[PDB]
């Protein structure tokens, strides 16, 4: 009878594949994409829907992009990123120039940690191949609604509540050229890609890091694509996957960080920028103290924070 | 990554709240704690450190704690 | 022929320069600035520049197209090892084309300051001759003497040469031993394919290196049969490993354009072409005699006695230098080139040229035996062996036999003694006697080295007199075979699975069993499994599932590594093409 063997991990020979190059200086767009499905046509596709030129930009139902604002976070973001990070999956200096070889290098590296049970390689592998459509498009479509992967295939209504966002009704209720005037001529891409997979077990991460920036055609970005993470798993309490997302984004929005992440060469590396990064974050409770002189109150502990960052 | 200075700062903190301090008032089990504690750090707002800091960007988020404040006397007389 | 821009057409805004090189410029990073003729210098960007054989006008022009692909633009070599009967070929990874190995060759070249002679390839050969062989001179560590088996497996894996650049530029991988120097030959190749300049690494089997100028190579045996002493000035090695470069001689006479062996000198470099190496042109290059003497020289053994006095013996001629083996085009099979070096033997031709290479060094048997042996002896397992002796005399004779099994390394460098046997015989009335025995993996007294071939020497001392008979052979050991399955075509992003087994042929117990899998455009760097026990009469059977991107013909190796042996490779080529529209 044919067997299979039992997946063993090693350290003995990773020195063999540590490049002398400069990974070099550039500075980061990042982009953000979900599954979700549109109601003139029961198919599944990916919208864009916010962006971080300088400040993160958020993309409304009508399809309107909203002022630039602050990125702020969530602390169940931030808990569940890092929990999902302890134990991600990571794949560096990767040769790859099609959509199609990444997805089946990251398929086959979970499968080499169980990260994802075999028999859902197939269907996980048609869902991250479908067609990327943009902004335009979206009047060409008359909006979307949020749906979820089924074993099946066939979309459904989240059981959870599928309220907006506050970030987009908070936002949002000539941008391309002001964007690509605002971005350095020497910039690369990074792309996020979020969606729920019902069959699922655990939510499970993907950072990749291609050897060098290429153009992808299975998406347009005006810039070629360095760095891209996966975020997947089924639906647990205290979880929001567009938050996930943004936290993502604004992790990624750190020069120190990604700069880290260009001379990484390992997952500790990476964790150990993570916990950096938590160390220096603050949180503001609750408070019935006024708005506006609780925020200028901030200037001296988060100048001490910066000051403190930088070593 | 323990510091019990600041973990008796964020309990005093936790008791400065109104709602909790309610919360305790009432509170006949562990379970109904646990469940105020759980949506006190629901409504907590964190914000990551940054690079280029500003005023001007720092009231962009004014509105949300308001509404968060709302949210957080959603269920609150 | 010299520096131009020609503008091939004008738009509104956007113009297009078909720009023309010289035909032989300096190689490195360059420059592009303009200057208007008012204002100031505006940088354009970076380029590099590299030789091509596809220019007949080159230095480097190769007449062949799939020649070039092999001695150029192929990642995936072979190298030949084993003795000279018996042929491993072991799958390498030049990796000719990584990201940042031109930067590693560059900056290395970027130390000669002879900055003219950068056009001139010659130059850039002799000099990375040189600095290679200094660097690892430098480099190479002795063996640890202490005896480790455990960690054996991390001591003698190799992933490539990639690495062994890295860590002999910068000192910080994992460093290389003395057991496995015939890694320069691959460095070469690897920089120099590099460059552009096309070379290919040769395996020479039973090669007498160290003397210079000699064709006599002494050999000193102890009484028992053994050695006595270690070491020696100049030895007969198993093989040796060379690069060899195709290239033009313009400073050379006419007639020896072509493939070229590159010989450092314990630092200094050169390299003289093939066909003056066969002619014997000894005033040609200073490194001419040294490498012809190797290639046909012959050895005469003393015996050692107590009292110390050195009686030269009667012994079996070997052959040195012989059965010269490569990478065959276009294919996976061997090609000899042992041709392109000598003339064949017991012919005209070998018989005046050496007759005139002895004449310009000058200006300047009653009984004996026979013996068969296997060419080779499975692991921890046993092989008989026989020797006939005849004696002619009409008189009986008495003679005493001493056989011995030793280990050695593959540069001649004794490693251990493994067995000995003595007897006596008596032969009468010239009457042929064979004697057939036994030999097995439970008889040593030691366990043999990791990386160690066999010898054996059987002595005959005639007890009359004092001439005696000497004869050895070198035998090697085989390990067990794994077979591998896989289709030979595949389709790029389809799922492709492959199977993989194995039996256990030997006699112990098989735990800790762990393979590891790899190949490039195939999967990602390597991936490791852990194994069950496997008694030593059961088969190991498993399969691995995988998905191509890589167009065109790939090929992924597996190694096993295990208790009884360590670093057991194989390999399986494969070709993949796009999908159907």
């Amino acid at each position: 009878q044919m067997e299979e063997p039992a997946a063993h991990d090693t350290e003995a020979t990773a020195t063999d594949y540590h490049t002398t190059s400069h990974p070099g200086t550039h500075k980061v767009y990042v982009e953000l994409q979900e599954l979700v499905m549109d109601e003139k046509n029961q198919e599944l596709r990916w919208m864009e829907a916010a962006r971080w030129v300088q400040l993160e930009e958020n993309l409304g139902e009508n399809g309107a992009w909203g002022r630039p604002h602050l990125s702020h976070l969530t602390f169940w973001s931030l808990l569940e990123l890092r929990r999902v990070f302890t134990k991600g999956t990571v794949l560096l200096d990767l040769q790859e120039t099609s959509l199609a070889g990444v997805a089946n290098q990251l398929l086959d590296r979970f499968i080499f940690e169980d990260q994802i049970r075999p028999q859902d390689r197939e269907e996980l592998l048609r869902a991250l191949l479908l067609k990327h459509s943009h902004a335009g498009e979206l009047e060409a479509l008359g909006g979307v609604k949020p749906a979820v992967l089924t074993r099946s295939g066939d979309p459904s209504q989240p059981l959870l509540p599928q309220h907006s966002s506050l970030e987009t009704q908070l936002f949002c209720e000539h941008s391309p050229s002001g964007i690509l005037e605002k971005i350095p001529p020497d910039s690369e891409a990074t792309l996020v890609l979020v969606g729920r997979a019902d069959f699922l077990e655990q939510p499970v991460l993907g950072f990749v890091r291609l050897q060098e920036a290429a153009e992808l055609e299975a998406v347009e970005l005006p810039v070629p694509i360095r760095f891209l993470f996966v975020l997947l798993g089924p639906e647990a309490p205290h979880i929001d996957y567009t938050q996930l997302g943004r936290a993502a984004a604004t992790l990624m929005s750190e020069r120190v960080f990604r700069i880290d992440a260009y001379m990484a060469q390992s997952r500790g590396e990476l964790l150990h920028s993570l916990e950096g990064f938590l160390d220096c974050s603050l949180v503001l409770p609750p408070t019935d103290a006024p708005s506006e002189q609780a925020l200028l109150s901030l200037v001296p502990v988060q100048r001490e924070l910066l000051r403190r960052r930088y070593q | 990554h323990i510091d019990y200075t600041q973990l008796g700062r964020a309990a005093a903190t936790l008791m400065s709240e109104r709602v909790f301090r309610i919360d305790a008032y009432m509170a006949q089990s562990r379970g109904e704690l646990l469940h105020s504690l759980e949506g006190f750090l629901d409504c907590s707002l964190v914000l990551p450190p940054t690079d280029a800091p500003s005023e001007q960007a720092l009231l962009s988020l004014v509105p949300v704690q308001r509404e968060l404040l709302r949210r957080r006397y959603q269920s609150s007389p | 022929k010299w520096w131009s821009a020609v503008v091939e057409e004008r738009d509104a805004q956007s113009w297009t320069i078909s720009v023309t090189t010289p035909a032989d410029a300096v190689i490195g990073h360059y420059s592009l600035l303009l200057q208007v003729s008012g204002r100031k210098q505006l940088l354009l960007g970076q380029f590099t520049l590299l030789f091509n054989p596809w220019n007949r006008e080159d230095a480097v022009f190769l007449k062949n197209e799939a020649q070039r692909m092999e001695y150029l633009l192929n990642q995936n070599g072979l190298i030949y090892l084993g003795t000279a009967d018996c042929i491993q070929a072991e799958s390498w990874d030049f990796g000719q084309f990584e990201g940042d190995v031109i930067d590693l060759s560059l900056r290395l070249l970027s130390k000669d300051k002879q900055v003219e002679k950068w056009s001139q390839p010659v130059h850039v050969a002799r000099v990375l001759g040189a600095l290679l062989h200094f660097l690892k001179e430098q480099r190479v560590l002795p063996t640890p003497q202490t005896q480790a088996t455990q960690e054996g497996a991390l001591l003698n894996k190799r992933r490539g040469s990639v690495p062994i650049l890295r860590q002999w530029l910068t000192g910080r991988g994992r460093p290389v031993y003395d057991g496995q120097a015939w890694v320069l030959a691959a460095v070469a190749c690897t920089v120099l394919r590099c460059l552009g300049i096309p070379a290919r690494v040769v395996t020479t089997f039973a090669s007498a290196q160290g003397t210079g100028g000699r064709l006599l190579i002494d050999e000193y045996y102890n009484e028992e049969g053994l050695q006595n002493g270690e070491g020696q000035r100049g030895r007969i090695w198993i093989f040796q490993t060379s690069t060899e470069c195709w290239m033009t001689r313009p400073a050379l006479p006419q007639g020896y354009d072509g493939w070229q062996i590159l010989h450092p000198s314990a630092g200094s470099c050169d390299l003289v072409p093939v066909r003056a190496v066969k002619e014997g042109t000894l005033g040609l290059t200073p490194a001419v005699s040294d490498l012809f003497a190797a290639i046909n020289a012959s050895c005469v053994v003393w015996k050692c006695c107590e009292d110390g006095t050195l009686e030269l013996t009667d012994s079996n001629t070997k052959y040195v230098g012989n059965n010269i083996s490569t990478k065959g085009v276009g294919s996976d099979r061997c090609e000899d080139i042992t041709q392109n070096y000598k003339y064949p033997e017991g012919s005209l031709q070998e018989k005046e040229v050496l007759e005139r290479v002895e004449k310009e060094k000058m200006e300047r048997s009653p009984l004996y035996l026979l013996l068969k042996a296997p060419s080779s002896l499975p692991l921890r397992g046993d092989a008989q062996i026989s020797v006939t002796l005849v004696n002619h005399s009409e008189q009986e004779k008495a003679v005493q036999l001493a056989i011995g099994v030793q280990a050695v390394h593959y540069n001649g460098v004794l490693a251990a003694k493994l067995w000995r046997k003595k007897l006596h015989l008596t032969l009468s009335a010239n009457l042929e006697k064979i004697i057939t025995i036994g030999l097995f993996f439970s008889n040593f007294e030691r366990n043999p080295p990791e990386n160690t071939f066999l010898r054996l020497t059987a002595m005959a001392t005639h007890s009359e007199s004092n001439l005696s008979c000497f004869a050895q052979e070198d035998i090697a050991i085989c390990r067990p075979h794994l077979a591998i399955k896989m289709p030979e075509k595949a389709e790029q992003y389809q799922p492709l699975t492959a199977s993989v087994s194995l039996q256990n042929s030997l006699d112990a117990p098989m735990e800790d069993c762990v393979i590891s899998i790899l190949g490039r455009g195939l999967i990602h760097r390597e991936r490791s499994y852990r194994f069950r026990s496997v008694w030593p009469e059961n088969t190991m059977c498993a399969k691995f599932q995988f998905t191509p991107t890589h167009v065109g013909l790939q090929r992924l190796t597996v190694e096993v590594d295990c208790n009884m042996f360590q670093n057991l490779t194989n390999y399986k080529s494969v070709t993949v093409v796009a999908p159907e529209l």
